[PDB]
């Protein structure tokens, strides 16, 4: 029953069925989410229980943070997509990493669309980090692993 | 046998003796304090360690 913590962690962008080896550190990795759509519905004559009608499955978006950096395969997808080019896809593996790097549970998506990039502030009276924010929208998920 | 040139060279100096230039003129002051350097420091942590 022992719980995995949440700061080890790893994503890999496969352009093309080609994984892109500089795209694998991030700040931080929003969390991901399934959601079954539904309607309630009530009869007649019940005016003391609830029936709820399934419909449609929701996913979320996926928000990645990262500092500026050298030009990577990630950064130009984003720029052309961005620049109103012709739109391509995506396959996102999200890993969660154990001790030994083994990763213990891994989320997969399926077609993730680049739809926004956009960047922090320039203050002249800050100490940070200038960091990107990058958000995907994809039509599929599926988790594989032995913890979820 | 240690000579006065040897020690105006090697050894270290005392705090007791000093003078203060405020502008373009000359003031004999008592205690003189806070002449330090201060540095932020930025960090930045990601997901592989």
């Amino acid at each position: 029953y022992t719980p995995s913590v949440s700061h080890r962690f790893i994503a890999s962008f496969l352009f093309n069925n080609i994984p892109s080896p500089l795209d694998i550190a991030f700040q931080r990795i929003s969390g991901l989410s399934r959601e079954l759509q539904t309607t309630q519905y009530s009869q007649g004559g019940e005016n003391a229980r609830n029936v709820w009608l399934a419909e449609k499955i929701q996913h979320g978006s996926l928000h990645l943070e990262r500092g500026v950096m050298t030009v990577t395969p990630l950064t130009l997808m984003f720029d052309r997509v961005l620049r109103g080019e012709k739109a391509v896809y995506a396959d996102v593996v999200i890993m969660l990493l154990n001790e030994n790097s083994v990763p213990v549970a891994s989320w997969t998506l399926s077609n993730a669309l680049p739809v926004r990039w956009s960047t922090g502030d320039f203050d002249a009276n800050s100490n940070a980090v200038l960091v990107n924010s990058l958000e995907l929208r994809y039509q599929d998920m599926r988790w594989l692993g032995v913890k979820v | 046998a240690i000579t006065p040139e040897q020690i105006a060279v090697e050894y270290p100096i005392p705090t007791y003796r000093f003078v203060v230039s405020v502008g373009d003129e000359q003031i004999p002051f008592n205690n003189v304090s806070g002449l330090d350097v201060h540095y932020d420091v930025i960090e930045y942590k990601d997901g592989i360690g």
